[PDB]
RNA sequence: AUCCACUGCAGCGAAGGCGUUCUGCAAGUGCACGUCCGUCGAUCAAGAAUGAGAGUUCGGGGAGCAAAGAUGAUCAGACACCGUCGUAGUCCGGCCACUGUAAACGAUGCCGGCCAGGCCUUGGCAGAGCAAGAAUCCUAGACUCUGUCAGGGCCAACGAGAAAUCCACAGCCUGUGGGUUCAGGGGGGAGUACUGUCGCAAGGCUGAAACUUAAAGGAAUUGACGGAAUGGCACCA
RNA sequence: CACCAUGUUCAA
């Protein structure tokens, strides 16, 4: 009885993302004052990687993308937010290792505000013989200070885009495991969380045509 | 009044004078401060600014209610407002008050930077009657304060009786006419206060 | 020697007031009728002129601040939260 | 269990009553004096 | 009558140690008192594991998601839901699983 | 009615899946959540206030809303289960498995499976004194 | 920042000459005395200004000293303050060095 | 408000106690050493400073939980457990608020000497190693081995013990003496009364007697019992 | 994990 009054629209990924055409999402119908495109401005959706990628090697990656503008049956959505599975990271974590946490707002010269909490995790050498590989406290404040400065040298000094697109291609991880040996070996360094703070003006062309690039998938209707 | 005034001299706008005007002191304000007035003036403390230029963490005094007004809001003994949040889309803002409500009023308001002075006066107790004499003295004809059981029916909705008591709820409405409204004027609760207020 | 046991400054209040007030009047009366620390020229001199007025008598400074002692705890943090703020937005 | 026989009830509600039992004759000879 | 060298607990060089709550009782207990259990379980059991990854996308078997839970435990009820047994004397020297 | 789409497509709705120990909701939205399809509990479909919890009724209640859910247009189910977290018990109920099971059965596909029991990085006081339910 | 000058200024009361106070630094400064000028932090804006004014006329050093006129005295071994002080015979103090 | 998981036969602190990140402030232990002093030390009635939680005081705060209270069940009763609310309280600040108690426990005073073996672990220092990202270079706070100092434990002789058990001590004790402080003298009455002193109070510290009684008590054993666990069993189930 | 209270005195 409530779907009589109810459209669909296709939800249009960023030009990061191989699939675009997603998530038909609902919404009521227009009354004429009142339409449905400001009722879908801002509709956040947590997406898998491996859905908007198809490959499976990142499908423990959840992404959370805000829709901004509408064109038909066509609903622009831009990144938001990102994150790891709860399943993923609690299988990450395991005891008698020490745990590295990181957490950082900075700018990506576009204006947006990002919050990156990333998380390591204390490495065994093959020949260890101890049970511990514990770091001390020293060691993990100088890991977090590395953490820090090469999270700050990734984001900042490149677009959001690009931001997200090393999201992706995880080389913040692997940069900080490859710098950790010199201070303590790290394993399993993701980043856990990233949210969009504070977001600038709309500039809807510039989100039509810069995050996308057009080419807006056929709009089945 | 409980908080010390300040008379700090302006220039002229368009006149070789000097206009002194007169604002309720900032709390460590002192003689020959240099005080600043304008919407390019710093955050320091007893700069006058608009709302607007403050941080959303800013503890505010001598705040206007409305623009081109001039300091009706938070201006007591110890008084202060606290800069919650600016909204540009309307130009306004909301800010916590002392009474403990939260106020929108447009980031065009001028405040002050920091707290009212002569604070902590009434964590002193009273100790006479003589002190709450002088008190009112200089303030209006409003003390001593005589109690409405205590009259005679001719001059209280409360007077007389043989014991001295209120014979009816003393919860009074809000349309009472000017003459019956004595006691609690039109009060959504009674009793002690407790848990949340 | 010493001429009284609780009681302060609340000696003049004598026998009247109730005891738990005059404990309040008495924290609060020293405070009042102390110097206090100028730390403009660093000698403890200022005596509380008016209600919220303090005035320095080496100094000669003259400042706004506490019905009964120089600073008050809130203007000691509001300094500090606008000095950061300030520093933050600079 | 966790203890041996408290030869009577409690100890702590013992306890508990003496310090009634006190506070009552407290304010029997406050009464007086 | 000390039943235990360490008195129920692994408290040693400490004086305080945080009170965790026990997962259903819901009572204060010492961190190193508490019977604590660390468990993987799956989503799905066998019992459904077949029918799921049959309908599934992404899935298959050697593939679902897991529940890591962390079980903490007062003693009463370890006892009583049987995390925990009574042991001998003897056998209550035995530490390792 | 129901949404178009090419022939080899998946509409993809999320089911949160609630099961707690006296209740079990299956809970079928968009994928945003915003726009709920059909939700029905383990109380619709039983008299007893003890079943509400029982396999049978979720069984039931996760049937009775993949035929709704299909009626809309959905064909495919990003699946979100969750125990009553916080404090209260992050162990998922018994009508979780049975709830799946109807599901599947029934005919979605399904998507992801997840977990999004509530869990805090630090929690308000649990329910019960010190010395917990005394039972 | 290094806070050794409270210990070079022990050097300087042991064996060396000083002037402590405003008029003293002045007459140093106004003669070719003076070697270095330490100024506590809470002095005058004016006197501040004026002294650093003589110092830059005399092409002498100035230090903010990070302290009160009564941390200024105190570090000179004094009971009383000091907002100024002048440094003319360092002795074995090695300050400006 | 609180800092899950990490979180432990881990660390720190005189104890109480201490767990998100960056940061200001002062501090401590240990280690290294041909640094300085030169006995300045040990234990301590009186005295002093910290002292969980509850409690009190003044001003705020109040999410969650929750004495009292309300209230629905259960019950013979049930202002009990169970359930729904709910006030004080729990949170913050204060002349440097007051109090000054806990199964404040290791139920184990402190300083010093000696005390078989094996194992784990924390922090240094010393000497070695096949021992580590990006690469392949190169070094690296990682890892392995050994020694030693300091710390935290585990299990195994002699000894000790009433035994349980202790084991870097609860050993070195009728083969009794290194030094020092505190406390106990059958069970109750009783940590009560009176008095003194501290506190806003609650109360803390101090602290008997009359009278009463032959056991209280501790460890261990054998059986019995258990609405304790495990495993067998019976149509007197 | 509904609810399941009690057993006169000495003697054995
Ligand atoms: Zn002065
Ligand atoms: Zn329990």
């Amino acid at each position: 009885d409530f779907m009589t009054r109810k459209e669909w629209y296709d939800v249009v990924a960023p030009t990061t993302f191989t699939k675009r055409s997603i998530c038909k999402t609902l919404v009521n119908k227009s009354v004429g004052n009142k339409n449905c495109t400001d009722n879908l401005k801002g509709r956040v959706f947590e997406l898998n990687l491996g859905d908007l990628n198809e490959d499976e090697s990142q499908a423990h990656r959840n992404i959370r993308l805000r829709v901004d503008d509408v064109v038909g049956r066509n609903c622009l959505t831009n990144f938001h937010g990102m994150s790891l599975t709860t399943d993923k990271l609690r299988s990450l974590v395991r005891k008698w290792c020490t745990l590295v946490e990181a957490s950082m707002d900075l700018k990506t010269s576009d204006g947006f505000l990002l919050r990156i909490f990333v998380i390591g995790f204390t490495k065994r050498r093959p020949n260890q013989v101890r049970k511990n590989c514990y770091a001390q406290h020293s060691q993990v404040l100088r890991l977090r200070k590395k953490m820090f400065e090469i999270i700050s040298a990734a984001v900042t000094k490149s677009d959001l885009q690009s931001c997200v697109k090393k999201f992706q291609l995880e080389t913040i991880g692997k940069d900080i495991e490859t710098a950790s040996s010199r201070y303590y070996p790290l394993r399993d360094v993701h980043v856990r969380k990233v949210k969009v703070l504070h977001l600038p003006k709309f500039e809807p062309n510039k989100l039509l045509q810069e995050v996308h690039g057009g080419e807006l998938p056929k709009s089945w209707e | 009044r409980g908080a010390p005034l300040a008379k700090v001299q302006f220039r002229h706008p368009y006149k070789f004078k000097k206009v002194t005007h007169l604002m309720v002191a900032c709390e460590g304000m002192y003689v020959g401060q240099y005080i600043y007035c304008g919407k390019k003036a710093q955050l320091a403390i007893g700069n006058v600014l608009p709302l607007s230029k403050m941080p959303e963490g800013t503890i505010v005094c001598n705040l206007e209610a409305k623009v081109a007004d001039r300091s009706r809001l938070a201006k007591a003994s110890g008084a202060y407002a606290i800069v919650i949040s600016h909204n540009p889309d309307t130009g306004k803002s909301r800010v916590k008050l002392p009474s403990g409500q939260k106020k929108t009023v447009s980031s065009q308001c001028r405040a002050m930077i920091g707290l009212i002075a002569g604070g902590g006066r009434i964590e002193k107790p009273v100790l006479k009657a003589g002190n709450n004499y002088y008190r009112f003295k200089v303030k209006r004809n409003c003390w001593p304060r005589v109690r409405g059981v205590a009259m005679s029916p001719v001059d209280h909705p409360h007077g007389g009786g043989n014991h001295q008591h209120i014979g009816f709820p003393c919860t009074v409405s809000r349309n009472a006419p000017p003459g019956q409204k004595v006691g609690l004027i039109a009060a959504r609760r009674t009793g002690r206060l407790r848990g949340g207020v | 020697a010493r001429r009284t046991v609780k009681v302060g400054i609340t000696g003049k209040y004598g026998t009247r007031y109730g005891a738990n007030l005059r404990k309040r009047v008495k924290k609060i009366e020293i405070s009042k009728k102390a110097k206090h620390f100028c730390h403009w020229c660093g000698k403890f001199r200022f005596k509380r002129q008016a209600v919220g007025i303090w005035h320095c008598t080496s100094c000669g400074k003259t400042m706004a601040g506490g019905a009964w002692t120089l600073n008050t705890g809130n203007s000691t943090t509001v300094r500090s939260t606008i000095r950061r703020l300030r520093e933050m937005t600079e | 269990g966790s203890i041996s026989r408290p030869r009577g009830m409690r100890r702590k509600w013992r306890k508990k009553r003496m310090k009634r039992l006190q506070r009552r004759r407290r304010k029997m000879r406050q009464r007086s004096k | 009558t000390v039943k235990r060298r360490n008195h129920g607990r692994n408290k040693k060089n400490r004086g305080h140690v945080c009170g965790i709550r026990c997962s259903n009782c819901g009572r204060m207990t010492p961190k190193d008192k508490a019977v604590k259990r660390f468990i993987v379980r799956n989503m799905v059991e066998t019992a459904a594991v077949r029918d799921i990854a049959d309908a599934s996308v992404y899935y298959t078997g050697y593939n679902l998601p897991k529940l890591y839970l962390k079980m903490q435990y007062c003693i009463s009820c370890a006892i009583h839901g049987r995390i925990v047994r009574v042991r001998s004397v003897e056998n209550r020297k035995i530490r390792s699983p | 009615y129901g949404p178009q789409t090419a022939a080899g497509d998946l509409v993809f709705g999320v089911c949160h899946i609630y099961a707690s120990f006296n209740d079990t909701f299956v809970h079928v939205t968009d994928i945003s959540g915003r726009e709920t399809i059909s939700r029905v509990t383990g109380g619709m479909k039983v008299k007893a206030d003890r079943d509400e919890s029982s396999p049978y009724a979720a069984m039931l209640a996760a049937q009775d809303v993949a035929e709704r859910c299909k009626e809309c247009g959905i064909t495919a189910l990003h699946i979100k289960m969750r125990a009553t977290g916080g404090t209260r018990s992050k162990q998922p109920g018994p009508g979780a498995q049975s709830a799946l099971r109807a599901l599947a059965r029934s005919g979605m596909k399904i998507g992801r499976i997840e977990d999004v029991t509530p869990i805090p990085t630090d929690s308000t006081r649990r329910k019960g004194g010190r010395r917990g339910r005394r039972l | 920042q290094d806070q050794n000058i409270n210990s070079r200024l022990q050097l300087v009361v042991k064996s060396g000459k000083y002037c402590l106070g405003y008029q003293s630094t002045l007459k140093s400064l106004r003669q070719g005395k003076s070697k270095l000028v330490i100024i506590a932090n809470n002095c005058s804006p004016m006197r501040k200004s004026e002294v650093e004014y003589y110092a830059m006329l005399s092409k002498t050093s100035v230090h903010h000293y990070a302290g009160n006129n009564i941390d200024l005295g105190t570090a000179c071994g004094k009971f009383f303050t000091a907002s100024m002080l002048s440094i003319i015979d360092a002795g074995d103090s090695d300050i400006i060095r």
